[PDB]
DNA sequence: TTCATCCTACCTCTGATTGGTCAAT
DNA sequence: AAATTGACCAATCAGAGGTAGGATG
């Protein structure tokens, strides 16, 4: 289904926190008054890593706003899942094998592959 | 192209990632590093689908669409549904 | 390493790889680890500085 | 023709970059 | 004992945002 995404490769109370966190973005971004401005990360800076591409030529003011919202979802869901590794291991420190764990759960990360062997 | 604008400002997303943590955790810098690259190939890896397209469809501006297109085929189809009105209420 | 991944992204991973390989040398990247800091500058301002006795840059009133 | 919105270049104004010490591990 | 390393502080400057003028669809 359209959601499996969310808790692919979760267990137990993982996937209600996960689920949960989803509920609450849908909810936002169904909102009628957004502040298509105020971002935690630079429009400019998305276009310029989508301009590092050479294929791509123009691009629609629309596409910047999609990924700033899109990579705020993306950060915070990697977080929350690397987060139960650290808890596993009764660490309060995120570490990089933490986040490589993460992404061993669910084959919608294989593009990182190479990104974190 | 200067070496640095492959990737997002890690300040920022060092940020999100405290934000998505206990106030007590603490994040190793070789785990923002990773988090700074995964979030700038996400943005890389849906814009070359999206570009792909754009060129084969002889259109040269990569709009919304075309973003939330990519995502689901690229199997990404959580974020492209949750994106979906976000564009329809931007676009009015 | 293995053979088959996620059917949807398998050929994009591909394009991918042969991007990222141009464009680090592009970008004359040869080590495989990043510069201590960014800019001479703001090495330079973080350098010159005053700080407190533990090191920390000193509190705004 | 008029409308929408891209590009680049230029101008404001600014917020991400940054390291010595302490403390946790 | 010794080594490792992440939070802490905020001012400067690389750069984000805004947009005029031109172009495109």
């Amino acid at each position: 289904g359209t959601w499996a995404n969310v808790n692919q490769g979760l267990q137990g109370t993982a996937r209600d926190i996960l689920t949960t966190y989803w509920q609450h973005v849908i909810n936002h971004l169904e909102s009628d008054n957004h502040d298509y401005k105020i971002h935690q990360l630079p429009l400019a800076r998305i276009k310029k890593v989508m301009k590092a591409d050479p294929e791509v030529k123009m691009i629609s003011a629309e596409a910047p706003i999609l990924f700033a919202k899109g990579c705020d979802v993306f950060i915070t869901e990697l977080t929350m899942r690397a987060w139960i590794h650290a808890e596993d291991n009764k660490r309060r420190t995120l570490q990089r094998s933490d986040i490589a764990a993460a992404l061993s759960k669910s084959d919608m990360f294989d593009f990182l592959i190479d990104i974190v062997p | 192209m200067k070496e640095q604008d492959r990737w997002l400002p890690i300040a920022n997303v060092a940020r999100i990632m405290k934000l998505a943590l206990p106030e007590n955790a603490k994040i190793a810098k070789e785990a923002k590093e990773c988090m700074q690259e995964c979030v700038s190939e996400f943005i890389s890896f849906i814009t070359s689908e999206a570009s792909e397209k754009c060129q084969q469809e002889k259109r040269k501006t990569v709009n919304g669409e075309d973003i939330l297109f990519a995502m689901t085929s690229l199997g990404f189809e959580n974020y492209a549904e949750a994106l979906k009105i976000y564009l329809s209420k931007y676009r009015e | 390493s293995p053979l088959y991944v996620n059917a949807k992204q398998f050929h994009r991973i591909l394009k991918r790889r042969v991007a990222r390989q141009k464009l680090e040398e592009q970008l004359r990247l040869t080590s495989k680890g990043r510069k201590p800091y960014l800019h001479e500058s703001r090495h330079n301002h973080a350098m010159r500085r005053p700080r407190g006795p533990g090191g920390r840059f000193l509190t705004a009133d």
